[PDB]
């Protein structure tokens, strides 16, 4: 029954390849079923953003080597944007999967219960962020599509100075 | 240090 997605990564415009993710929907099921019409863009116009509630064209806007790559940010870039498909944010569903180890897909928030449209990939693992971030899938192709994000060199917010994009994504 | 938030980026 779990889902499948994926993106199609550029950096700099130059095709890097494809990262598929299974996602863990018999643990997460609101938490996937929001990333899942991220990437087909099916939900349509986010209510407070007013932006596709859609991964295409996404970014990658911040990564920290031994850590994570994080994106998500599809109204402003940045971090400092998105939201969920059930309009604004929602509540943290499961702590049952740990982050235990590499090329795990979570949710990052701003505090308890503000769960929108901006993910990370773990690239170690992060154990202290359990309780606070939902991990909801994990990579299953495109490992080295993520190492290469993960290497990327980085401005003094952690933004990569090439522009690390989802040309595509959808549901497999 | 290690987090992963959206807004106030923390150490
Ligand atoms: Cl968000
Ligand atoms: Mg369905
Ligand atoms: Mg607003």
């Amino acid at each position: 029954q779990r889902p499948r997605c994926f993106f199609d990564i550029a950096i700099n415009n130059q095709p890097a390849g494809r990262v598929v993710f299974e996602l863990f929907s018999d643990v997460c099921p609101k938490t996937c079923e929001n990333f899942r019409c991220l990437c087909t863009g099916e939900k349509g116009t986010g209510k407070s953003t007013q932006k596709p509630l859609h991964y295409k064209s996404c970014l990658f806007h911040r990564v920290v080597k031994d850590f994570m790559v994080q994106g998500g940010d599809f109204s402003e870039g940045n971090g400092r944007g998105g939201e969920s498909i059930y309009g604004g944010f929602f509540e943290d569903e499961s702590f049952a999967v740990k982050h235990n180890k590499e090329f795990l897909l979570s949710m990052a928030n701003r505090g308890k219960d503000t769960n929108g449209s901006q993910f990370f990939i773990t690239t170690k693992p992060t154990p202290h962020l359990d309780g606070h971030h939902v991990v909801f899938g994990q990579v299953i192709s495109g490992q080295e599509v993520v190492r290469e994000i993960e290497n990327q060199k980085t401005d003094a917010a952690s933004k990569p100075f090439a522009e690390v994009r989802i040309l595509s994504c959808g549901e497999l | 240090x290690l987090l992963v938030t959206a807004g106030l980026v923390l150490a």
